[PDB]
């Protein structure tokens, strides 16, 4: 149109002639309001899906321990502490990350007396001299007993079995 | 005779902050630099104002098609390919294992936005700048801004619902 | 006071307070960030 | 991801017309605000590639001894003898999925060689480290011990693994070859990638064919209005044409933004599936495959990912 | 081109990043004026 | 799911007017795109079931 | 109707599926012209 001020349109032109310049200011300002509220409702949808992700982070990371990977922080999740912020929640995620490692040798089973012994909890590790039992996230060697193992089949069907004895704790208890 | 339009494309400016330096790097996107009129040709376009190198580091300002840029050191803007991290392979055999003997406890922050600023736009004051002749033809358009008032109230009733 | 305005065609509706800014001797009116009428010097008396 | 597009108001609206750009300044900044939204979806699809592919920065590599207990992993790994770093499935994945009006197509940040280098680093960490390289430093774990923990996540004891090691690995290598026979024959199996490239292609040609329409004017040619008509009576035909070309340009930015909202929810579902099915063992039911999930092997794809979910049935 | 970033963003301070300012186009230099040839004439010599 | 709907370009814009239908051809194929968006809605409401 | 699917899809090959082409409506045949009844007449015979 000729001007942007609506008082300059009415007080200068004819009322049959100012009305066609008025609706260009009406539909021009309504189209700028229509692209604002459609960008608002698109931004209202992505701010709902992040708040539903934050409510999932409030329910699993804060109200308990979630078993997910890379959801409540990078690594094994232990606990979470949320903090207040303007227009959002800032979460302090406590994670479990291993730092130092060491190489060992391993075997899936132990041939004791012709039968295969599989580990119940942990994995079979060796330092080159003896064979021990430790977990996968930390090093804590334990002696191979019958309580830490369970028998499953013979030694001829499994692949990678080595020959070692299993310490049975009931055998020195009969003379002690 | 074959009608082809002459060479055109977008111009972008690769620059650091004004508190640090003032050098720029002009990127003719989609334009080869034999047809434009210390230079390097990429897949997105021939870059003017950057020294291309062979080593690749961690960059900050991306360009396109693998080419990235950063401001390093007697200082100028350099450009290189995007580094995908340090290569460190892990060995493998049928009888070895690697057990961790120590750990660390770290706190990693995660920021998620929840709400936003609730606004409300009225039809009488935004469209008409305290005008009485504007409001008489505002009723001739029916109910446009009554639906925008229901949409802005429907946004603002979701913001305290999200909290 | 909320009154009507008529300053050589520059119409408006609002109140009038004393301005504390510096102004030009040839200035008819000023404009804000919305580019509309917000400060009017009197054509007889000279109060911006 | 999607296709990054950028359009200017100088060439799409004005067909080399000097009077059209002078009347574009009277309308304000309509084409400035859609330019800020088009670079907002341009950096969003570049962030969607970094959220899915770039989970870890350490690039791993495979050992040259390709023996993992009778497991044939040569089909999902990229061939180093080829000049293109693509897999045997990924040679069929890129084969099945196949101007001057100011419309440009921006290239993405991560190329096809950089995506497959991120894909082969996550694939080598799956077979040599398993679930530990997504939670810090990678550890050396053998492949017989990786199937013991993944059976233990669904309550299956380790006695069926070693007693049936020849039957499990023959069932896996026959099912991997059944994927390559089905993907090379059935081209409609990749239809979830096909509607991403076809909706972006059908949005572009409707931007061209709306320029042939007049939007209530007597002609759609800007030269025919200015050279023939009187210049106060011609300019009301320019304002009919500059409004109809802007509303179709305001149509294209709004359908792409809800398509950006749909491609953000699927990439967040992909980055969840990159962290739960690939980086560890998922305890969910019908999330990483129908049934008891064991492991997953991601593959590269045009504007997407291809998941090879194995299931215990 | 540093001032072209300030001319589009409407700010006197430019942060670290990549910004698009304008578009390059080769301007036309000459103008080809064409016409059909001197064939298909009219017999004006029969009256002149 | 939601209620599946469709709109006609000729009937909703023009209330049985023959002089309104030929003046929609100067706008082009614009009202087909509002028809093609709602028919794409009616497929994915059946997919959500 | 097979050729009706080709015109609305802008393609010479139609794949398997359900497609909408146009809308059916019964066209009008007659036109009822109505007027009010001849009553409330005026005395024109007083001068004629």
């Amino acid at each position: 149109a000729i001007s942007s001020v609506l008082n300059d349109i009415f007080s200068r032109l004819d009322p049959p002639e100012a009305e066609v310049q008025i609706d260009r200011l009406i539909t021009g300002r309504l189209q700028s309001l229509q692209t604002y509220v459609t960008q608002q409702l698109i931004r209202a949808a992505e701010i709902r899906a992040s708040a539903n992700l934050a409510a999932t982070k409030m329910s699993e990371c804060v109200l308990g321990q979630s078993k997910r990977v890379d959801f409540c922080g990078k690594g094994y999740h232990l606990m979470s502490f949320p903090q207040s912020a303007p227009h959002g929640v800032v979460f302090l995620h406590v994670t479990y990350v291993p730092a130092q490692e060491k190489n060992f040798t391993t075997a899936p089973a132990i041939c004791h007396d012709g039968k295969a012994h599989f580990p119940r909890e942990g994995v079979f590790v060796s330092n080159g001299t003896h064979w021990f039992v430790t977990q996968r996230n930390f090093y804590e060697p334990q002696i191979i007993t019958t309580d830490n193992t369970f028998v499953s089949g013979n030694c001829d069907v499994v692949i990678g079995i080595v020959n070692n004895t299993v310490y049975d704790p009931l055998q020195p208890e009969l003379d002690s | 005779l074959d009608i082809t339009p002459c060479s055109f494309g977008g111009v972008s400016v690769i620059t650091p902050g004004t508190n640090t330096s003032n050098q720029v790097a002009v990127l003719y996107q989609g334009v080869n630099c034999t047809e434009v009129p210390n230079v390097f040709q990429t897949r997105a376009g021939c870059l003017i104002g950057a020294e291309y190198v062979n080593n690749s580091y961690e960059c900050d300002i991306p360009i396109g098609a693998g080419i990235c840029a950063s401001y390093q050191t007697s200082q100028s803007i350099i450009a290189y390919t995007m580094s995908l991290g340090a290569e460190n392979s892990v060995a493998y055999s049928n009888n070895s294992i690697a057990i961790p003997t120590n750990f660390t406890i770290s706190v990693t922050t995660e920021i998620l936005p929840v709400s936003m600023t609730k606004t409300s736009v009225d039809c009488t004051m935004y469209i008409c700048g305290d005008s009485t002749e504007c409001s008489n033809l505002l009723l001739q358009y029916g109910s446009f801004c009554t639906q925008l008032k229901r949409a802005l109230t429907g946004i603002a009733v979701e913001q305290d619902k999200n909290t | 006071k909320c009154v009507n305005f008529n300053f050589n065609g520059l119409k408006g509706t609002g109140v009038l307070t004393e301005s504390n800014k510096k102004f030009l001797p040839f200035q008819q009116f000023g404009r804000d960030i919305a580019d509309t009428t917000d400060a009017v010097r009197d054509p007889q008396t000279l109060e911006i | 991801s999607m296709t990054k597009t950028s359009v200017d108001c100088t060439m799409y609206i004005c067909g080399d017309s000097t009077e059209c750009s002078n009347l574009l300044l009277q309308y304000g900044s309509f084409c400035t605000q859609l330019k800020r939204a088009l670079t907002g979806i341009a950096v969003e699809q570049d962030k969607n590639t970094q959220e899915v592919f770039a989970q870890v920065k350490q690039i791993y590599k495979t050992p040259p001894i390709k023996y993992f207990g009778g497991f044939n992993f040569s089909q999902i790994l990229p061939d180093p003898s080829k000049p293109s770093k693509r897999s045997f499935i990924e040679d069929l994945l890129f084969n099945k999925v196949t101007k001057f009006k100011g419309l440009t197509v921006l290239p993405p940040l991560l190329t096809d060689e950089m995506i497959a280098q991120y894909t082969s680093a996550l694939l080598a960490g799956t077979i040599t480290s398993g679930w530990t390289f997504g939670a810090g430093a990678a550890l050396q774990i053998p492949f017989a011990m990786q199937m013991a923990y993944r059976f233990n996540g669904i309550g299956v004891t380790q006695n069926v693994l070693y007693e049936n090691q020849k039957l499990i690995a023959n069932q896996f290598n026959s099912a991997i070859g059944k994927i390559q026979d089905s993907l090379s024959s059935t081209a409609s199996a990749l239809g979830k990638l096909q509607d991403v490239v076809n909706h972006n292609a059908q949005a572009l040609n409707t931007l061209v064919k709306q320029l042939s329409s007049k939007f209530g004017a007597i002609s759609s040619v800007l030269n025919d209005i200015f050279s023939r008509l009187d210049p106060p009576e011609a300019e009301v035909q320019i304002d009919r044409l500059i409004t109809g070309r802007l509303q179709s340009l305001q149509t294209y930015v709004t359908q792409q933004l809800i398509r950006a909202a749909e491609i953000r929810a699927s990439a967040n579902l992909a980055a969840t599936k990159m962290s739960e099915c690939v980086l560890g063992q998922s305890k969910r039911v019908d999330f990483c495959g129908k049934g008891y999930h064991l492991m997953s092997f991601p593959q590269s794809a045009p504007h997407g990912v291809v998941f090879l979910h194995v299931t215990y049935v | 081109p540093l001032s072209e970033t300030k001319c589009t963003l409407k700010s006197f301070t430019v942060e670290k990043g990549i910004y698009q300012t304008s578009n390059f186009r080769v301007q036309p230099t000459e103008s080809i004026v064409r016409f059909p040839n001197i064939t298909n004439l009219c017999p004006f010599d029969e009256v002149f």
